[PDB]
């Protein structure tokens, strides 16, 4: 019962380790395409002298 | 089927229309300047504090 | 004008009451009017009549939380039963509008759409976790703290339940009855042979009949 | 209350008479007639005249005091009563056994119930900085 | 309407600005504004026109307050659903706790937010979309832990060993 | 309160029904171009004229015509988003004693409850003046919950 | 001991909140709109001279 | 005040033993009760983007403090819990932490 049991645990050890590398990826390219956006997101080159 | 009803204001002079419906309808009601009569067709749903006669007979919303 | 022509434009912040119905808010359309006339004349020595059939919205700036579906407007004679030769005139200007829904959508359907989901997912954790109260109590709290939140954005109107209101109030509903069950689950889940004995009907129905349909040690 | 532009020498001030033909002091207030207000109570409310300093080379004034007392049930109900219970719950984790595994779910669980209570009164104590309300030392 | 001129004769088409005496707004940086004078055909053709000026100001945001007091928590906070991928799966783990309260603590970011957003609906914000991106990134993450704890925590003598899931091990164990 | 009762007299309006006059002893409302508000509903309109005799005669204050409205709450919205959620939760504290001492963690969830309750009072707070009057039945209602 | 608390605490509970709700469940406005006066003040009930 | 008795909840995880199973649960209510109490520094101090103020940057060090202290905790839960069979022990950690650390020794074993 000790050896199955070690076996499921094993198991469980190794899909949250794969989890935890495709939840990192989400996560972080995720928060970095949306703050890109912020990050392009600036006051366009207009034809015009600056206001002071 | 059709149907003779009055849809004439308050006092005015009858005048009469050709009601598709089956029941002709007179509704009172009183604001702060007076009384107001409406004559019709069919047997709407009035708000409260208003007061309807509804009634299936040629000419008998007067 | 030489000819005697009058024209008169002046500007007017209107603040015009409407019977809005909430019945399907945040999906809601509104029909809003209003009523003009000339307070103290009546139509027998000032006659009003409407320029146009519509209101202009030539200059019409662009509404970011409405859109105006229909524009129009329409004149009233008024008459009174003790005075039949004066009539009392109005011209009454309605706008049938439309809610963009999307910042309701956003602020209140979606986080409460995944509270939903959230609720069901405590009975695939196991007892022997000990966390199945920890999960359930914690969606409880989420939607109590959201519930700030909704106070805050829905209007408190009572002439109607808001369509959002009654799926928040399913929701709450829904995690309460979660956690009930979960509750009957977890004592279940302890029951032993020194205070309880197992009924035939529970072996008969949970160990045989149902595990049929479905697959475990048995 | 006071004359804005003329002075002692030219508008003199005095103490405005009741109905009642007496040197009066005091607000008249209308026994009948006044609500009193739900969240105050008037204890005292005289009048008097202010005369100023003797110049050697501020204009006199008719002042009306309101005496008012805070009546604090509400307080009583939403704060102060919460406040106990959590306390009395504090006091009991103690005779929680370390074997059950719930001191600190019980303990910093009360301390976020009384950070939610921080938040209500966040809305309603005066916000000066000479003194610090005797509700804010208790909580 | 005719635009002033300055001590060179040259057109002052802006909003002119004290540069000396002007106090920059605490939240709001002017970038340009340009003036234009407009002229536009009058209401019945033929008949007199209309004209108009117009000043565009053109306003960057200072985003300090929003970047100090509700991103960069909120970010931080919403990193901690990581961490559940290394507590054990077992009693005493705490894989849901973690995991959950950080929705609670997004759940009162959710009441912060909706406290200074605008209420229109043309568009959704930045800071909308990143919450609702890090509450479904939460969720997913919740129901990972829920579901690596159900494997774990499979007893022997109710739950069957499946030999495909034990031949998928052996295959992602070689792969990395 | 520019004129006393010497120099006008106040009194209600008199209309008249068949040739029979009536003094109109209420607030007239249209019913016809009427919306209710949203959260209150009109039971009562009277109207009366009220002359006081103990202030003086050449008072202003002496005479005066009230119109009166008795309006009561519906109570929809509080019954839908506060109160039955408030109860709900209230009512789940007695799930404690069904909880195992060994995986049902009690205490926490009997300290949750504690603070879904505070929040809905955080929640009410905001909504009726600090009077001392009375103590609010929602108010009521959650100090026995929380005692509890 | 649990058990006894489950028999004796939410009979309590259920009581109390019962007796603080049937308050304003039954609380009605009054018939009439003065206490003593039985006049309604409608329209329906005009009083003529 | 608030902070400051946050702040010192912060650190006390790490007398907090491994074996109790309510280490996180600490760390992570403590964070949990610095977020509420985020809704009171909001409500009471100014609302300014022009330069980051005083306590701006006390709540922010609380904030990265309890994050570094949950994220620490973790790593000492999963110290604590290494199975020996699956993860031997490297040579280095046992002459760090079994041999040089000769300070403070009321331990054994
Ligand atoms: C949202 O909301 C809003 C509100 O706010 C809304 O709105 C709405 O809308 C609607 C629509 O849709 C509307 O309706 C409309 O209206 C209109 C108006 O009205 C008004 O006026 C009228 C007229 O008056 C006149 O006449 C008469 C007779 O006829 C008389 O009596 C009077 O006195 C006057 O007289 C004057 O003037 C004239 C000219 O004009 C001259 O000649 C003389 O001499 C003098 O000076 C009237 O009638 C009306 O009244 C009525 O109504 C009221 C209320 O309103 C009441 O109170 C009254 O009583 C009445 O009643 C009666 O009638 C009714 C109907 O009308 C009924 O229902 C009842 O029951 C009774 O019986 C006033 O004041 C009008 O006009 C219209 O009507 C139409 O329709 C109907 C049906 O519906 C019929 O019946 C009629 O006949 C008519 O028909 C016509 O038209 C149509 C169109 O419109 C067509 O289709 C047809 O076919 C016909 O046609 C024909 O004829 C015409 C004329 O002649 C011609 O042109 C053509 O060509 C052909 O031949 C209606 O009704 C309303 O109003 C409104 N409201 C407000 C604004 O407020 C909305 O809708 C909403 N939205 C949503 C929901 O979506
Ligand atoms: C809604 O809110 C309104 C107020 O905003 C409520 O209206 C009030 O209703 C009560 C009860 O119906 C009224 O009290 C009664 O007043 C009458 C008239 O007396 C008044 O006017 C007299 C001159 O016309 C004046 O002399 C009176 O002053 C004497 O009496 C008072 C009261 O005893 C006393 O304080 C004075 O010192 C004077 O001695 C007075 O101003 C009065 O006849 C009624 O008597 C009844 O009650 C007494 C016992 O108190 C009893 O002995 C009598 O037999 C009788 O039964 C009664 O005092 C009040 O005036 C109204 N307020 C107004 C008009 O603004 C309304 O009821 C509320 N509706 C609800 C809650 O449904
Ligand atoms: C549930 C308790 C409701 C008590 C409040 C109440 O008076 O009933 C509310 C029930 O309105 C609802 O339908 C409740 C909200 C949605 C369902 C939530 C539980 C699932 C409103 O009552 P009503 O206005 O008479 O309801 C009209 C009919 N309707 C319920 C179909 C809309
Ligand atoms: C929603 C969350 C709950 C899911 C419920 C699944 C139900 C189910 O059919 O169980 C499956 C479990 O299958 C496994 O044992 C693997 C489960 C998924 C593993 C991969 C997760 C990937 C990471 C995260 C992304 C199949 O079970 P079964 O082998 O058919 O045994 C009988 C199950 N029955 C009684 C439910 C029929
Ligand atoms: C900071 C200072 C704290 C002050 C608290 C204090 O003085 O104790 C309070 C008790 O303690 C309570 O909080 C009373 C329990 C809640 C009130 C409910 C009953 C209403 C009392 C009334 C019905 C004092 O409350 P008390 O003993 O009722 O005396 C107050 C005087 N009173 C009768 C005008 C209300
Ligand atoms: C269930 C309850 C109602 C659902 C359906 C509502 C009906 C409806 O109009 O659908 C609307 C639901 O709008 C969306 O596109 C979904 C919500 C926005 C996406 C999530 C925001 C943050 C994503 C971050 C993670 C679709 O209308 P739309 O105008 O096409 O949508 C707006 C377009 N936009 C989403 C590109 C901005
Ligand atoms: C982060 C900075 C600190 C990194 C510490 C890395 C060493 C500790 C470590 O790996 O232990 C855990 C992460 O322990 C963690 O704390 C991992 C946290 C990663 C996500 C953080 C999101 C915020 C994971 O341990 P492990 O991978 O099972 O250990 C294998 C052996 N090794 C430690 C040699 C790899
Ligand atoms: C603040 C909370 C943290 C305090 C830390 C104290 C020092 C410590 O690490 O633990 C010590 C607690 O000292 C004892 O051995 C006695 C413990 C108290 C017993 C009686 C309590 C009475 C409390 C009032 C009635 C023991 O430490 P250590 O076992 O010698 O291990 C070395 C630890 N070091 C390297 C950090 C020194």
């Amino acid at each position: 019962t000790g050896e199955e049991v070690s076996d499921w645990v094993r198991m469980g050890k190794a899909l949250d380790s794969i989890c935890f590398w495709a939840a990192l990826v989400l996560f972080l390219v995720g928060s970095s395409l949306i703050f890109l956006g912020a990050y392009f997101n600036r006051v366009p080159q207009l034809p015009y002298p600056p206001c002071m | 089927g059709s149907m003779i009803c009055y849809n004439q204001q308050s006092s005015q002079p009858p005048t009469t229309k050709t009601c598709s419906e089956t029941s002709c309808y007179k509704k009172t009601w009183r604001d702060h300047r007076g009384t107001i009569i409406e004559r019709g067709c069919g047997c709407p749903k009035v708000k409260p504090g208003i007061k309807l006669h509804c009634c299936r007979t040629d000419k008998c919303n007067n | 004008d030489y000819t005697g022509h009058i024209t008169w434009t002046p500007p007017a912040i209107f603040k015009s009451y409407c019977e809005i119905i909430v019945t399907h808010f945040p999906f809601d359309e509104q029909n809003c009017s209003m009523k003009l006339g000339t307070w103290t004349y009546d139509g027998s020595v000032v006659v009003i009549n409407p320029e146009s059939d519509q209101p202009d919205l030539s200059n019409f700036m662009e509404s970011g939380e409405w859109v105006i579906k229909e524009s129009r407007g329409w004149k009233h004679w008024v008459f009174y039963a003790c005075c039949p030769s004066t009539p009392y005139l109005d011209i009454t200007y309605h706008f049938v509008m439309q809610r963009l829904p999307l910042y309701f959508i956003v602020n209140v359907i979606i986080p409460c759409l995944l509270f939903s989901f959230l609720t069901g997912l405590v009975f695939y954790l196991p007892t022997d976790s000990g966390e199945k109260m920890t999960l359930s109590i914690s969606v409880l709290l989420s939607l109590t703290v959201f519930l700030l939140v909704i106070v805050e954005l829905i209007p408190s109107t009572s002439s109607a339940v808001p369509l959002i209101g009654k799926y928040m109030l399913f929701t709450m509903v829904f995690v309460i009855a979660s956690i009930i069950i979960t509750v009957i689950v977890i004592n279940t889940h302890h029951r032993s042979p020194s205070t309880h004995v197992m009924p035939e009907w529970v072996r008969k129905v949970f160990i045989d009949t149902i595990p049929n349909i479905m697959f475990f040690s048995t | 209350f006071s004359s804005y532009s003329y002075d002692s020498s030219e508008v003199s001030l005095q103490t405005g008479l009741s109905p009642e033909g007496q040197e009066r002091q005091e607000v008249y207030i209308h026994e009948g007639t006044f609500i009193e207000n739900g969240q105050w109570e008037i204890i005292h409310k005289p009048s008097r005249l202010i005369q100023p300093s003797v110049d050697p080379r501020r204009r006199e004034e008719v002042t009306f005091y309101l005496i008012i007392r805070r009546k604090p049930l509400f307080y009583l109900v939403n704060v102060i009563a919460p406040c106990i219970l959590i306390t009395l719950l504090a006091i009991f984790v103690f005779y929680l056994p370390p074997d059950a595994g719930e001191k600190m779910g019980l303990s910093i669980f009360a301390l976020l119930t009384l950070t939610v209570f921080l938040l209500l009164l966040a809305d309603k104590v005066p916000e000066t900085s000479l003194s610090v309300p005797i509700i804010i030392k208790y909580l | 309407f005719v635009f002033a001129v300055d001590d060179e004769g040259k057109t002052i088409s802006k909003i002119d600005i004290d540069t000396e005496a002007y106090t920059e707004n605490g939240e709001w940086a002017i970038d340009f504004c340009p003036g234009v004078i407009r002229r536009h055909d009058g209401d019945s053709a033929g008949g007199p026109g209309e004209t108009d000026v117009i000043y565009s100001l053109i306003i960057r945001r200072k985003p300090l307050f929003y970047v100090i007091n509700i991103i960069v928590p909120c970010v931080l906070i919403s990193g901690l659903v990581l961490l559940a991928y290394f507590l054990p799966a077992q009693a005493g783990g705490q894989k849901c706790t973690v995991s959950i309260n950080v929705l609670l603590a997004q759940t009162v970011f959710l009441f912060l937010i909706a406290q200074k957003t605008p209420e229109t609906s043309l568009s959704v914000p930045l800071l909308g979309r990143y919450l609702i991106f890090v509450m479904v990134v939460a969720t997913l993450i919740v129901m990972n832990c829920v579901i690596v704890l159900n494997v774990s925590l499979r007893t022997p003598t109710t739950h069957a060993m499946s030999p495909r899931l034990r031949y998928v091990l052996l295959e992602l164990l070689p792969q990395l | 309160l520019k004129y006393t009762t010497k120099e006008i007299t106040l009194s209600l309006k008199q209309a008249e029904e068949d040739g029979r006059s009536y003094p109109v002893e209420w607030i007239i409302i249209d019913p016809e171009g009427f919306t209710e508000n949203g959260e209150w509903e009109i039971v009562h309109r009277p109207a009366r004229v009220n002359v006081d005799p103990s202030v003086p005669l050449d008072s202003p204050n002496r005479q005066d015509v009230t119109f009166y409205l008795i309006i009561r709450r519906k109570p929809l919205f509080y019954v839908i988003n506060i109160l039955v959620p408030c109860v709900l939760i209230s009512f789940m504290i007695n799930l404690v004693f069904y909880l195992p001492a060994d995986c049902g963690e009690k205490t926490s969830m009997a300290i949750s409850v504690l603070l879904a309750q505070s929040v809905f009072l955080l929640l009410i707070s905001k909504r009726l003046p600090a009077t001392s009057m009375a103590i609010p039945l929602i108010g009521k209602f959650l100090l026995f919950g929380m005692v509890l | 001991v649990d058990r006894l608390c489950l028999f004796v605490v939410t009979p309590i509970m259920v009581v109390g909140t019962a007796w603080i709700f049937l308050q304003g469940a039954y609380n009605q406005p009054p018939p009439q709109p003065f206490p003593g006066d039985p006049f309604s003040y409608l329209e329906k009930d005009k009083r003529f001279i």
